[PDB]
RNA sequence: AGGUGAAAUUCUUAGAUUUGUUAAAGACGAACUACUGCGAAAGCAUUUGCCAAAGAUGUUUUCAUUAAUCAAGAACGAAAGUUAGGGGCUCGAAGACGAUCAGAUACCGUCGUAGUCUUAACCAUAAACUAUGCCGACUAGAGAUAGGAAAACGUCAUGACUUCUCCUGCACCUUAUGAGAAACCAAAGUCUUUGGGUUCUGGGGGGAGUAUGGUCGCAAGGCUGAAACUUAAAGGAAUU
């Protein structure tokens, strides 16, 4: 039987869709299947920062944001729990849980 | 000397399994120190660690007073390329530089990164552990 | 609560063309008068070609996907 | 035949992909066996 | 031991730049073949505008300085080329936007020719309730062109001594940009990168005009 | 230094790995990239120019049944593979050692030939999938979205945005005295209240996509395709 009405792929109208290789895993999943989490945050913490702060040279300084794109495979992210798994009835909801 | 406050740019490599901490001239031609994580410790699993990270930036702070460098801009870097995520000396080595007292400014990420480009390591159905 | 033989005059304007009770055209005709000469000139909503005056040749329109824009100020009046 | 089914699996079984090619290498060599007794 | 052989030279930056002081490196001692000064020669410097403006502003950004002569613990820096920083060009790329690229190879009225790169984003006017906002490829094809034919114009007009002053008030980005809105609006609208491919020649006396 | 769960093979003071500026080489076009677009399907993401071609929309143009579906027959058909020249960076079936293990021809690690890329032929299959043939009619709403078109003393400067209607796309949500074995389904509805037109396929599970014969192929193999004997269950969807 069909577990999702999608299919997990999110692929309407091509046939053919890019590729991107897992960040962990090393594997080759479809671009739409990845399972993506763009992770912004800056580079040292917060508790630690504070000594960038105390030590610096210039009148304050915005300590600059460290920006990469992460993917992943479906079995590195249910291993490392970024999703792990949900019921028959709450898999369809599609919202951002922490907006 | 009359202006105070010299720079030098310290390019922390900062890969899984090792951590590299340089300083060098602004030009960057001519070094001034060079420390490797696995100098400290010599495990080969603590290579990498946060404590042997520190330890290698508290050498690199004693040999800048030394020979001139009172102040640091800083150039961190995962392995990146092909391999984009920086290590856990990363987080240790640019803490350990601010308790010695160089005078910190000017950060960059400079992890190196391309426009699509080669294949990466471990085949098709990928590195299964 | 339905009147399929008599259907509202708002609501069929407002429906294409051919799925209307009646089919006709939402297209017509133009009496436009170019700024220059007193000469008039019977020209159709939607022109597919530039169309040229009654003697030495000015513009009065030229064409677009639908209705075709007319040049400037002149006035155009509908048949 | 198969068709379709082909792979089902629907119990344990020897494999489909590995199933194929066990039998071309059965006929593979029937070929040659063959050829060489003419 | 091996530091008693080297002795600090001091980098000076242009008169537009306002700020001298800047460059501090050290090419060690001279020996007959291979002597310092010509060790010292042809290194190129990396450096954020915001310290030669000596403001807190222009943070993103670097300018390169290469040093083509040393006199007398001196060295006499005109710029190999321009770029800008991975945390501002990262930040300005999100999702929903159409990110709209450009190149010309361009020559000055002094020798040298450049490869000067433009980036603009599409912005979402006030009172918007459409989800995302895009540009239809034509209309990106003819904001290209414009970026081209505009970029160019100035690069050629203006002389490189000339050109490196346009970039500091960022002037060329705000042209770019009130040109444009005829077919669409765009936001942001930088330089981003300039590559020196020639260098012409040496020329001593040009460069001390700079050097004040 | 490398690399790992942890180590080793390997590379290193005849200066590695890291720092910087170049040069050559051949791949690949990140982020923007989406329950978006285009294409008969396979498939197609850098800039600019040239060459034909296509859909939708608009149309008080034109011909006037020229149409639908298709045994034979014909064109295209990812990846791998083959044949003959180029090119060969990275990755890398085979092979090689180093680990792990009771053993490990595997997972992990380090090298690494064919291949990967391109011109010229072949091959003709994929979970080639929406596992739902192709035209047509009618059934039910709401909000999004891509393309075109019309309207508004609309808001800011030919265009962007707002409000509203129309067809044409990929979809999505909600619901049915419609359907179904159920999962689910605007089609799988309008089918015992059984007939709109038409092409192809299936008849318990094996034996078997095998044998033999035919035909296509340079081969690998493709298309067509049995029987003897064997067996009471195979199989589907949900429940505990």
């Amino acid at each position: 039987p069909t577990k999702r009405r999608n299919g997990g792929r999110a692929k309407h109208g091509r046939g053919h869709s890019a590729v991107v290789r897992c960040s962990n895993c090393g594997r080759s999943c479809p671009k739409d299947k990845a399972i993506k989490r763009f992770n912004v945050r800056n580079i040292v913490d917060a508790s630690s920062q504070r000594d960038l702060r105390e030590a610096s040279v210039y009148n304050t300084y915005t300590l600059p944001k460290l920006y990469i794109k992460q993917c992943y495979c479906v079995s590195c992210a249910i291993h490392s729990r970024v999703v792990r798994v949900r019921s028959v009835e709450q898999r369809k909801v599609r919202e951002n849980p922490q907006r | 000397r009359d202006g105070e406050i010299v720079f030098g740019v310290a390019h922390i490599y900062a890969s899984f399994n090792d951590t590299f901490i340089h300083v060098t001239d602004l030009s960057g031609r001519e070094t001034l120190v060079r420390v490797t994580g696995g100098m400290k410790v010599k495990a080969d699993r603590d290579e990498s660690s946060p404590y042997a990270a520190m330890m290698a930036a508290a050498d690199v702070a004693a040999r800048c007073k030394e020979l001139g460098i009172s102040a640091v801009h800083v150039k961190v870097r995962a392995a990146g390329g092909t391999r984009k995520t920086p290590g856990p000396g990363a987080q240790s080595a640019l803490r350990a530089l601010a308790r010695s007292g160089l005078r910190i400014g000017r950060i960059e990420d400079v992890t190196p990164i391309p426009t699509d480009s080669t294949r990466r390591k471990s085949g098709r159905r990928g590195r299964r552990l | 609560e339905i009147d399929l033989l008599h259907p509202d005059p708002k609501v069929e304007a407002s429906k294409h063309k051919l799925k209307r009770l009646i089919p006709n055209p939402n297209s017509f005709f133009m009496d436009v008068k170019c700024p220059g000469c007193l000469q008039i000139t019977t020209v159709f909503s939607h022109a597919q070609t530039v169309v040229l005056c009654g003697s030495c040749n000015i513009m009065l329109c030229q064409p677009t996907g639908g209705k075709c824009k007319l040049t400037e100020g002149c006035s155009f009046r509908k048949k | 035949a198969h068709g379709a089914s082909r792979y089902k699996k629907a119990r344990a079984k020897m494999r489909w992909k590995w199933k194929k090619k066990r039998t071309r290498r059965l006929q593979r060599k029937r070929r040659k066996m063959r050829q060489r007794s003419r | 031991d091996p530091f008693l052989k080297k002795e600090w030279y001091d980098l000076k930056a242009p008169t537009l730049f306002n700020v001298r002081n800047f460059g501090k490196t050290l090419v060690t001692k001279s020996q007959g073949t291979k002597l310092a000064v010509d060790g010292l020669r042809g290194r190129v410097y990396e450096v954020n505008l915001a310290d030669l403006n000596n403001d807190e502003d222009q943070g993103f950004r670097k300018i390169k300085l290469c040093c083509e002569d040393i006199q007398g613990r001196n060295c006499l820096t005109d710029f190999h080329g321009m770029d800008m920083t991975r945390d501002k060009i990262c930040s300005l790329v999100r999702k929903c936007h159409s990110l709209i690229e450009a190149f010309v190879d361009v020559t000055t009225l002094d020798g040298y020719t450049l490869r000067m790169f433009c980036i603009a984003f599409t912005k979402r006017r006030p009172e918007q309730v459409k989800s995302t906002c895009y540009a239809q490829t034509s209309q990106i094809r003819a904001i290209r062109k414009k970026m081209m034919t505009i970029m160019s114009a100035e690069a050629s007009k203006c002389q490189l001594r000339d050109l490196v002053k346009k970039f500091i008030p960022e002037s060329i980005g705000k042209d770019i940009e009130n040109a444009c809105k005829g077919i669409f609006p765009l936001q942001n609208v930088f330089i981003r990168k300039v590559k020196m491919l020639k260098k012409p020649k040496f020329d001593l006396t040009k460069l001390m005009e700079l050097h004040g």
